[PDB]
């Protein structure tokens, strides 16, 4: 188990790691994040209590270095930084245990809906998303725009999700418009999946890294970047089945976290119908199909 | 953005542009068969490709054969009238390409933009009007090169005659609109009305009678009046 210290808490913050958050009191005595599962990636999120306003966090995984929080109060926010120095390390982090100062991660032991929500997501690829080499974590926040938003200001802030576009040569083979554009298969599979990705793990690893971000910032250009992802597979006629099986479970996960209260924004009307109820998928996605009836037949 | 009302005299100024009606692309026939079931017979027809400001109809005919063999074709047809519309703009020189396309169904916009995307220069546009452009097959000289056809091909009318010497192209495009709702809306009464008049014939290249500016004030008055009229008929007014 693995723990992300913090030097202090002087501003009152909602902490989130993963799927959990607590609320800390200005100047309250909290000293950090303890028994972190190791084996995954993981996000420690902030909302400030004063400036709802601009959620952020960062990705980071425990095996990759050892991690500490500490405020910055030029920048006004909660940095993630790398401790290098492992004695001194391991020194602070038992004083706090010591002193029960920490936050324990919180995991049922039924309970695998972290690893099913990260399941393909790479610290490596989370990297390549997001561009900042010098630091081993990646910072994400709600304002944040991605790198096809910025075709439609800063390249150094920005999420470079692969380019997906429906109406783009890349999509489209010359001589087989209505055949590429009405079954984008040649577009998956070849283009995407054979091309750009490489295997479908890959693939599934940043969607499920867009939903993520959608979910715990409101990341808009990631919440485009999800369900364009799903719409290429279920407007896909030839899909390898193992594809659609996971896709389901995915998905299944996806819906059954989101926040019952959040599903008005985070949740495209057209695609989901259009996915579920027109695509070739539409039979496919069982498990997402009933969950997403039960749970959001609003929506559709 | 779609042309309308606000934005109508776009269309005149110098910016080639052309309109594309798929309305009678894919034109059939319903009848019973033998055993009492419904079956659809294809009849040839065309993409309507008009330049509003010269009057050039680029008339491309399609043969019942584009249909043999083929699935969904209603859906086919709005993406066989993309590819000929794409074709015709690559065939042209680029000063004679045009800068937007303006489509009289929105069901046209994906299937020409997905064809036009090596042309990202040109704007591909819808409209709001209720332009009666379907009605061109009520033109006799256009249905009659149609129903020939034994093969696909292009066929070239100025749908205006020779009026740009007289008018100005809006006033034209006026004419040709009132015209085809009329011809739309009663194609009897409408065709009636053009032709009452033995005296005034149609030139061999040209669509519509040889009136003089008189007897067309007359004209447009009367299918003016038949527009009104089916409109009460229609309604009781
Ligand atoms: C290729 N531009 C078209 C010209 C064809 C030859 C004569 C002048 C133009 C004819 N108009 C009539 N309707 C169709 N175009």
């Amino acid at each position: 188990m693995n723990t992300v210290p913090f030097t202090s808490a002087p501003i009152e913050v909602t902490i989130g790691i993963d799927q959990y958050s607590f609320n800390v009191k200005e100047n309250q005595p909290f000293h950090g994040i303890k028994d972190i599962p190791i084996g995954h990636v993981h996000v420690i999120h902030f909302q400030h209590a004063d400036n709802s306003s601009m959620r952020y966090g960062y990705w980071f995984d425990c095996r990759m270095g050892n991690f500490y929080i500490q405020y910055d109060p030029k920048d006004g926010l909660y940095k993630m930084m790398e401790e290098r120095d492992g004695a001194k390390f391991e020194n602070i982090v038992h004083n706090f245990k010591e002193r029960q100062m920490m936050v324990s991660y919180p995991k049922i032991d039924e309970d695998d809906t972290w690893y099913n929500l990260t399941e393909f997501v790479q610290m490596d690829k989370i990297r390549k998303i997001v561009r900042k080499d010098e630091n081993q974590f990646s910072y994400v926040d709600s304002s944040m725009t991605t790198v096809q938003e910025n075709e439609l200001s800063d390249p150094a802030h920005s999420l470079n999700y692969t380019v997906i576009n429906f109406k783009s040569r890349e999509a489209i083979r010359p001589g087989h418009e209505m055949e590429d554009f009405l079954d984008k298969s040649y577009y998956l599979n070849t283009v995407m999946l054979q091309g750009i990705f490489k295997n479908s793990s890959n693939y599934f690893g940043e969607l499920q890294f867009a939903f993520l971000n959608a979910m715990f910032f409101g990341n808009y250009g990631s919440s485009l970047q999800w369900h364009a992802m799903i719409e290429l597979i279920c407007s896909s006629a030839t899909v390898p089945k193992h594809m659609l099986d996971k896709l389901d479970e995915i998905l299944y996960y996806q819906i059954k976290t989101l926040p019952e209260q959040y599903s008005d924004i985070l949740l495209n009307e057209r695609v989901w119908n259009i996915c579920l109820y027109s695509s070739f998928q539409k039979n496919s996605l069982h498990n997402t199909e009933k969950i997403m009836e039960n749970k959001y037949p609003e929506l559709l | 953005g779609a042309m309308n009302s606000s934005n109508y005299a776009e269309l005149f100024n110098n910016d080639i542009k052309l309109f594309v009606d798929d309305t009678n692309v894919y034109r059939v026939t319903v009848h019973k068969t033998f055993e009492g079931n419904v079956a659809t017979k294809a009849i040839n027809g065309c993409i309507f490709t008009l330049n509003p400001k010269t009057g050039h109809l680029f008339l491309k005919i399609i043969h019942t054969s584009v249909w043999a063999g083929q699935k969904r074709l209603s859906q086919l047809a709005k993406w066989k009238t993309a590819e000929e519309v794409s074709a015709l703009v690559r065939s042209l020189p680029k000063e004679e390409q045009p800068k937007q396309i303006i489509v009289t169904r929105k069901a046209m916009l994906d299937p020409l933009e997905v064809h036009m995307l090596d042309f990202p220069n040109i704007a591909i546009r819808p409209t709001e009007l209720r332009l009666p452009f379907s009605a061109a097959m009520s033109i006799d000289k256009l249905s009659d090169v149609v129903m020939k056809a034994t093969e696909p091909q292009m066929v070239l009318f100025n749908i205006y005659d020779d009026w740009l010497d007289r008018i100005s192209s809006y006033t034209a495009f006026s004419r040709l609109t009132l015209l085809l709702r009329a011809l739309k809306t009663n194609e009897e009464s409408a065709k009636m009305i053009l032709l009452s008049d033995p005296t005034i014939t149609i030139k061999s290249y040209h669509l519509w009678p040889s009136f003089t500016d008189e007897q067309w004030i007359t004209i447009e008055s009367q299918m003016r009046d038949l527009i009104l009229t089916e409109y009460g008929r229609k309604y009781n007014v």
